[PDB]
């Protein structure tokens, strides 16, 4: 039950969903999204509810819910 | 999302596999919708693709839902990844 499904929505209109553990640091998700897409990480920014996401932040700490969306765009 | 060429490739795959397994002759037309779900909680990391595609069944255009499973999550590996059609049905 410690699993959560998050939508990662890019500026290009793409959406990729991720199943992750709620106490896993979100850096794993962010790194997976960049690797999958072929993106360089230095460029892009992840936002949740308009705010930035620390690499160490976890879904539990941010009170994320199943099917919430993470926005991603480049600087 | 649904008009990317990797999605089109998996859609054709789903249609081709469905045609072999069922001895059918559906003809691929287009993808109308595609959800991509990467599962990071388990090994091996896998992706599930839920495809809504349009295919000709004897001149009639119909809508189908397919589930395609992939043993991989990097797009750069997708062409050579192991894949399975796990579900194909009219929506």
């Amino acid at each position: 039950n410690d699993h959560i499904n998050l939508k990662v929505a890019g500026q290009d209109g793409s959406v990729v969903q991720f199943k992750i553990k709620r106490h896993t640091p979100l850096s794993k998700l962010m790194k997976a999204y960049c690797e999958r897409q072929g993106l360089s990480m230095r460029q892009i920014r992840f936002r949740f509810d308009g705010q930035p996401i620390n690499e160490t932040d976890t879904p539990a700490q941010l009170e994320m819910e199943d099917e919430d969306t993470i926005d991603v765009f480049q600087q | 999302n649904e008009n990317s060429l990797e999605i089109e490739e998996l859609a054709r795959f789903a249609v081709d596999e469905h045609n072999k397994k069922e001895n059918a002759l559906l003809e691929f037309v287009r993808v109308v919708k595609a959800k991509e779900q990467v599962d990071l909680t388990r090994f091996p990391v896998t992706t599930m693709y839920y495809l809504t595609l349009e295919a000709k069944d004897g001149g009639k255009k119909k809508l189908y839902e397919a589930k395609v499973w992939v043993k991989g999550y990097l797009l750069e590996e997708l062409k050579h990844n192991f894949k399975e059609l796990q579900e194909f049905k009219p929506v």
